[PDB]
Parts: C-alpha cells; structure tokens; sequence
DNA sequence: TACAAAATTCCATGACA
DNA sequence: ATTGTCATGGAATTTTGTA
DNA sequence: TACAAAATTCCATGACA
DNA sequence: ATTGTCATGGAATTTTGTA
C-alpha cells in the first residue's frame, strides 16, 4: 500500500556448485527488494544449516519483514520455516518452475552471476578472499533507474570507493 | 668578607637594620623577634639548604622550617626554591599539584563511515575457544560490529576486519597504540583499501572514548543476561548487537541503526513515523536529522589547570613504574602545541614524542 | 472491558478527551499529536513495557522511546518504572548516579598512645629476605615506627608490637580488617595487654587513613634515596623512619617527634627556642601545643548526594568482582545510622554487617 | 648552663653474662640523665658490633648529645667512636675503677639490677620475653624525687599502664 | 598613614590503599 | 560495629621595613 | 489567563579503559 | 602526530488538559 522500503523484503538464492575455495562451494546470495544492497556469504553446502548460520550474520545488523525464495529444498523445510517465525519474518515462495523476483532483483542477480564467472575464469581456486572486492563493487554499481547505487540508497550518503 | 661592614653597623642591602647583629664563637649572629640566629656567609649558604633539604627531601615551607631553626638570613626561601629545582630526585619523584585544562569535545564525524573506533575487550572467561571481542564503533553513528577472536592479533583483526569492510570501507580507523595496530601488517592492509589510520597519543583511553564507552555497554548487557547462567558470551555477542544497535540514545532521541539506515528495520517496537515519506524523502530527512544532532560543549577548566606553552619544562609520566621506582621521567621541552590537550615533546634523549597533558606535569620551579 | 465505554465517545479518568478513539484490527486506536498509537487493554500493558525493556535493559527513557513508538496510555513512565524496580538485573548490575555525603574528619586522639593505626606495605622487591613493612602511626602524634617482616602474618606483627609496646602500651590500636588483626592469636595477645582492637568498615581504606598517607611518604622517600642504586630498603628503613618522624607539617609548624617528645633530640637543625625553659615549663607549653592543633572540619556536600536514612533499600559493592558478574549484591535494609558515613545493614541473608556508604548504592525506584 | 633535658646525655652499661634465654646472654642498659627512661637490649656479647647494632635502634628514635660509659673495651674501641662521630655523639667516660654517673642513675641502674634478679629466679631460662615487662614498670614507677615516673616526664602525659 | 616586597597562609590536587 | 589524610607549590593574603 | 500534574529536559555521577 | 563519552534516574523545567 505505502512505498517500498529498505527491509521490506530480502531475495535470497544459491549459487553454485563452485570450484572449492577454502573449503567452500556455495554463495548464499541475499539482495535487498527496494535499494538493491547485496550480501554474499560463502557455504559448504545449500543446506537449511548453511542459511541458518549464514542469516544469523545477516540479522545481526538488520532484519526483513520478508525472505522471497524459490522453493529450494533448504528453504521450504521446517527447520527454516520454524528460524523466520522465530525472528517474525514471514517467508514468502515463487510458484515451483516459475521462479519470480522484482524486476530490479532479476537485473541484479543476473549480474552477480556474470561477474563471479568473469572473475572466476583465471583464478577459481581463489574466490573466497574476493567476495568483499565482488560485494562493494555491485553494492556501488550505478542503476540505470534512479542513477543511485545500492549504497546510496540504503544509507543516504556517498561510498568512499565508486565504481 | 661582606659580613665584616655588618659588625661595625653599616648598612648592606637586604640586612634590615634595627636589629643588632654582634658576634660569637667566631659566627655572625643576630637578634631577632623569633630568636637568636646565625647568619651563615654567602658560600656556606648552598651548602646549608641542601643538607636541610636532603633529610627527607622536603618541598618549600617544610625545608625551611628545619632550616629557620638555626640560621636567618635574606630571601631564605628564595635559596630554598633554587635547589628543589635542581633536585633530580624531588623533580621525577613527587606527584603534581595543577591539573590539566578542560578536556575537548571533539566534532562529531558527519557521514557515517568517515571514522572508526576501534578496541579489543579481554581477555574474557573462555567461551567456545574464544577470548576477546573486537568492537568497532561508527563515530558519526555510534553503530557497532562485534568480532570473537582467540587473540588482540592483527591476524584476527585483519580477518574481521574484511568481513566488514564487505558491506563498506571506512575513511579513517582509530585505534589504540596496541600492538595489534601498530604492526606493519597492519598499516599495510589498510594502506591497500585507501584507509588512513589514526593513533590516540599512548596511554591515554580518552582518545578512543567512543569505543572505550561501548565497550562498557556491551560488557554490562551481556553481564545482565548472563545472571544466573555460567558465562556462556559466544552465542550472545549477536543478540547483544543487534540489541545494542536498536537502543535509543535519551539524547539524541535515536538508535544507532536509526542514524545508519534512516529506518528501523524489522525489530520489536520499530519507529512507524516515516512510513509514507518515499524512500527519498525520508533520506533527506535523515540528512536533516544527522547534522542536527546535540554535541556537547568543552566543561569550565577547573580552577588549579595549566595549559602547555611551547618551550615550556614538561615531563612524561612513567608508564609501567617499577616498583619503588620514580612515578616521572626526566624534564621534556614542548615542541609544538597542536591543541590545548596535546603536545610534541622532545623527549629521552632525544625523539620526537606525541602526548596527551594528562600524561604530563609541569617541572615545577 | 474499560476500554468499551471509549469508543462510544464516554470519558474515563486518565484518557483526555478531545482526540477520537477509534477501532481497527479489533485494537483501539488513538490519533494523537506525535501520530496514531494503539491503546493496549489493561492486562496486556506490564507484558508489554517488560519486553521493551528486555531487549537491552534500558533506563525509564530509553524503555519509553521504544514503547512509545506503538502504543499510548495513561502515565506510561509511571509503569515503566514500576518494572525497573522489579528488574533483578537491572538492579544489581547497574552503576550509582549519586555520590555518598560529604566525609567526617575524626577529632585528632587527644593524647600520644591514645590510638595506634597500623598497616602492611607490600610486597616489595626482596631486601635481606624481607617483604612487607610494618606501619605504626600515633594518631595524636603521627610519630611511625618501621618494622621489616617476611610475611603480613599475626605472627610477625605480634613480634614487632613486642618491641614497640616496650616503650609504652596505646589505648587502642586501629586496622584494616586484613587477615594479620583479625586472627583470634592477635585478638588475645590483644586483651593480654588491655588494648582495645578497632577495625575499619570493610573494603574502605579512608578509614586508615592516617596509616594509609603515611604509607605513602614512605615509599616517595625510599623511592627518591633509591634512584640510581638498587632497591636495598631494608638498610633504609631506620633513615626513613628517623627523617619522616623529624619533619615538619607546613599546617601544624611542628614535627611529629616535637609532638610526642616536647624537644628536639640530637639530630640537624635541632630547634632551640625551649632551652632556657625547665623540662617542667616546657612540659606545659607541649600540652598547650597539643590541644590547639589545626583541626580540619568537613567540606560541602556535592550537589547529587544521598545519605542513609533507617529502613531505606541499600546495596553493597561485590567485593572482587569476577569478570563479567554483578558489580553489586542483593537489595538490603539500613538497621542503625551509626554516623552519616556508616551504616548497620541486614544482608545476604541475613547478617548484620557494618559498612561505610562508600561501598553502598541506594537501590532506586 | 641550661636546665638539664631530655636527651642531653645516655648513661649505657652492659648486664651480663645471664643464663641463656633465646640465645642471648647480655642486656645492654640504656638510661636517660635527666627524666630516668630506660631502654633495655638482649645481646649476645658485650661486643661494639651488638651495641652498634642495638644503638641503631635507638637511634631512630632519638639521638642523646652525650652518652657517658664506663672503660669497657666495647666502649673505648675506636669502631664505637666513629659511630659516635658520625651521628654527632659526644662520649664521654667515667675513670677506671671510680664509675661515676648522675645520683639519680646510680639509684636507676641499681634498681634495674635487683628487678631483673628477683625475676630472673624461677624462670632464669625465660628472661628474654620479660625485658618489655620490665622495661614497662621501670619506666611508670614513681620517683621519691619529682614524684613523676621517667614516663611521664619523657611524654609530658599519664601512661596507659601505671604501677 | 601608605607603600612594594617579603613572609606567611590558603588550598586544590593527587596518592596511599 | 564506626569515622579519610596531608605534602606540595603557585596564588592570595598578611606582615614587614621604612617613610 | 491560570492551575496541578504529567511529560520532557537537565545533568552530575560513574565506568570504559 | 592529535582530541573523551554517554546511560542513568532524581530534580528542574516546560508543556498539557482543562478552565
Ligand atoms: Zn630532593
Ligand atoms: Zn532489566
């Protein structure tokens, strides 16, 4: 009805099988509905577990009002189901085969998956000490729309490294 | 030989006249109103001040008195003060008795990221194999990131450090003289990232007060939920964050988070004011509400201070005194002074020193 | 229930008419000045300030502000602070905002051997063996007596007041309630003699003070004929004692050795002025001396103190706090005012114990 | 010249040899020429060392102008004379065979003689724990002169332990 | 009945636990 | 059941030598 | 245009090193 | 080369509901 906000919801997915870094194979990916602010963490596998501990990092700085999801098998099971209920984040699921996000999130998650191949390709033992490089240049990538970044959007003034 | 004209009655300046000054046993001797006293010759003077000084290295009025029991003669304290400054001992010994200006204020940084504050708390009770917290607080935000480690080591900090620095990269780290910082490590992995560091002047927790002060909070949340429990701190530090982030300051009239993000997130009791302003009218009303903010005012300076005048004589308080072992190191010159509260000394023997005046004492005399 | 007559537009004691109260969600609603708040029913509302104040413990303030940002209701801080006094946490855990009243100055002991106030230094740095030094101070006088021991043990202090009481036996002998004068050896060796035994409020060393300032001196002196060499004290401390008990108090104009003696002995710059007296003369002059001493009276009050009244809630500092645990005990009762500064309370649970305020906090709320 | 005063003269003597108690053998007297205050010893010969090492002792109480002995070789030893020089002692010694010291001293030193007997007798093994007892009750008893105690005329009050 | 400087007193500051 | 203390050295105040 | 009480602001006090 | 901070809960002050 009132419009949209930062926290409003969070669009999160699974990237990978990836070569093992550091003994890890999946990101996590969680971008924000409204500005676009992406998070990355490194799992060892797309398990309930994986986004549990994960998400605990993430909700420690801010919580959503809503998780968007495909209907992963991680994220339709009860364990996570019972995590979001806790917190008071109601979860919300794409039609199975019809996985829908905002416009804007489709935009974005497209280029995460491009710039993780393009920096792969080189160096795909080494991605791990790279997902803060990877994560600061999306979140101060200038949107076609709105000419702000992420950054900007979420905190109101300008980063000390643009793009 | 000046003491001669004396006996015979004629006038030497600063010998009062009208008491009668006579002879015996071979010493100058004079009536006056306390009693009869000897008045010793100009070399013997020295001599005699420093014995009476040395019995148990007395300030002014206590030296005298001992003094004042035997011999008179002009300007006696004058005499006396001229030694306690040349007392090695007495100088790097005795405590001071002026205190330093009114502290300052420093502005608050304006854009959240300009400045952060460092600090490690510990070494707590081990908690899951872990022993201290990194703490880092935003200076414009008072927003703060928690860190277990094993060690204050760079190491751990670098690591840390990286996990935050995903979401931004700040523009200046404050920090202690720790050697956690001040390792080259360091400085170079912050060189990398375009980050200037920045050192409170050593032994002087003040300078990280923003950091120093969370710390507090942080330590008596966590003990308010550990009451009853065994201390079990691993598994609370995020709850303590997130609860700490979201805990309004009565002055200012927001949380941290608020200051950060211009909205609460989805938190127990989150503020619903803005929640038909359009994400941009409600960031420029953020913009209004950051440099609105309340910042103090330096306090009265209270009223025995000292303020620190290039050239002055200053010295450095002794920083882990041995026992029995002067409180003082040796008397410093100011170099420059850049600030009421900070000094460049040329120090022992001689390198340049950046010091806070709380770690200083003016030599006196 | 209450809040059915409301809505219909009926007042009720505490709800100001003039803003309408109106129904959404089956919740009552309020449109007021800072926004639209809903109206929690009675019942609900002691749940509700509890979990805001739970998230980090927060003051009235703090708590209110989170509250404040759903819900309205009549004298809403009223119940919140209603909760801040049932918090256990809280309570315990919490620093104090007010200071303890101004101190007492005791009237100076009339006589020499009236009162004795003894102490342990140490440890020191190992000299001939020995590592602690016996303190002994006349409170008429200040006069000190030194004794090296190799252990702060009744055993030695029993040793070395063998010695000292070979002069003369005091009235009654102040201490700490350190575990050297509080052993029941001490206490009979004690009564063997006709002294009284007096102790200080626990964890409250202003109360040997005398000892305590003379302690002092007696390091800054060892420290300043120390510099340079080694710290052999245990050649050092007949010296010291010899020169501290000989030196004047600029605010008495007389040392203690003149207080407990009447003359000079022979020692440097030995004063005169009673030479022509008889001993019985000067005798008289010393009693005269003794009793019109400076006398220091008690200073202000600050401006945010307290002070114990019979039956208020009060709590003792925990004594050696371990890491990371309440900084204070249980709330307790004031029994006797005995002074201003020490008090009788019923405690941990419960025993009388006699503290000073110094080591209290009223409990608030 | 002057009224006679505290401190202006130490009459010193040595008692001696005594049965064994705690390893000593010796009291070392000293007695003050104007008031009659006495201090008592143990030593374990009437050596300079023993005095010296007890006369330190004293002497950070207070130091005599004068300490007047008998020809004793622990006295006349130029040790003890350069002791005496150094704290600004002036000694002083009776003649061989005719030891002379104040009327009320002889009366003093006599007295102390006989205490120690009487008590000495019955405990002769014990007498080391006894010299403060001692010392106490010779100091707080009434002089047939002055009718003042040597206490009472050191400290210019009443004792806490008359006799 | 008065002055400048010395002599004395005042007293905040800090350290002992 | 018991309780703050006092050296120190600039500054503020009082006394002093001389008129 | 004025009141009593509530609501808000003031701010000394203490603890982080 | 750099620099004190701020929760807390009585008290003091200002605002509020009603007249
Ligand atoms: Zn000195
Ligand atoms: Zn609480």
């Amino acid at each position: 009805d009132r419009p949209q906000k930062p926290f409003d919801k969070f669009f999160i997915d699974y990237i990978g099988p990836l070569p093992p870094s550091q003994g890890y194979l999946y990101v996590l990916v969680v971008v924000d509905g409204m500005t676009g602010f992406t998070w990355l963490y490194p799992t060892k596998a797309p398990s309930t577990s994986a986004t549990v501990k994960s998400l605990n990092v993430l909700t420690s700085i801010a919580i959503p009002k809503v998780i968007h999801s495909d209907q992963g098998a991680a994220f339709t099971s009860s364990t996570f189901a019972e995590w979001a209920k806790e917190r008071g984040i109601h979860l919300e699921f794409s039609t199975p085969y019809h996985p829908q996000s905002s416009g804007k999130v489709e935009r974005k998650n497209s280029d995460i998956k491009r710039l993780l191949t393009k920096l792969l390709v080189g160096r795909p033992t080494k991605w791990y000490d790279l997902l803060p490089v990877v994560q600061l240049a999306l979140n101060n990538t200038y949107s076609p729309v709105l000419k702000y970044t992420p950054h900007q959007l979420l905190f109101g003034i300008d980063s000390n490294t643009p793009f | 030989a000046e003491l001669d004209q004396l006996l015979q009655g004629h006038y030497i300046k600063g010998y009062p006249k009208q008491y009668t000054y006579f002879l015996e046993d071979g010493k100058v001797k004079v009536s006056r109103p306390e009693g009869v006293k000897i008045i010793p010759p100009q070399s013997d003077r020295q001599k005699i001040v420093l014995q009476a000084h040395n019995l148990a290295h007395t300030g002014r009025e206590a030296t005298l008195l001992k003094i004042a029991n035997l011999y008179w003669w002009p300007n006696m304290r004058k005499d006396v003060v001229k030694q306690l400054g040349r007392c090695q001992q007495c100088l790097i010994t005795n405590a001071s008795n002026k205190a330093s200006g009114p502290i300052l204020r420093p502005d608050r940084p304006q854009k959240p990221f300009d400045k952060f504050f460092i600090d490690y708390i510990g070494p707590l009770p081990p908690s899951q194999g872990y022993l201290y917290v990194l703490v880092v607080v935003d200076g414009m935000t008072g927003f703060t990131w928690l860190y277990p480690t094993k060690a204050p080591s760079t190491s751990a900090t670098v690591k840390s450090l990286n996990v935050l620095t995903s979401i931004a990269i700040p523009k200046v780290i404050h920090s202690d003289q720790g050697a956690a910082f001040t390792s080259s490590t360091f400085a170079e992995w912050a060189k990398e990232r375009g980050i200037h560091l920045e050192f409170s002047t050593p032994y002087h927790p003040q300078s990280s007060g923003k950091v120093e002060r969370k710390n507090s909070d942080i330590k008596r949340l966590l003990t308010k939920l550990l009451v009853g429990r065994p201390t079990k701190w691993y598994d609370l530090l995020p709850v303590v964050q997130l609860a700490l982030n979201n805990t309004y300051s009565p002055v200012l009239k927001y949380t941290p988070h608020q200051l950060l993000f211009g909205i609460d997130s989805n938190t127990p009791f989150a503020n619903q004011d803005t929640l038909d302003l359009t994400r941009e009218e409600e960031l420029s009303l953020l913009q209004e509400i950051r440099t609105s903010l309340y910042h103090p005012s330096t306090p009265p300076a209270s009223s025995r201070s000292w303020s620190p005048v290039v050239g002055q004589l200053v010295q450095e308080r002794v920083a882990r005194p041995a026992s029995l072992r002067p409180r003082w190191h040796k008397p410093s010159t100011v170099l420059k002074v850049l600030n009421p509260r900070t000094v460049v000394i040329l120090d022992h023997l001689g390198n340049n020193r950046t010091v806070s005046i709380d770690n200083l004492k003016p030599t006196s005399h």
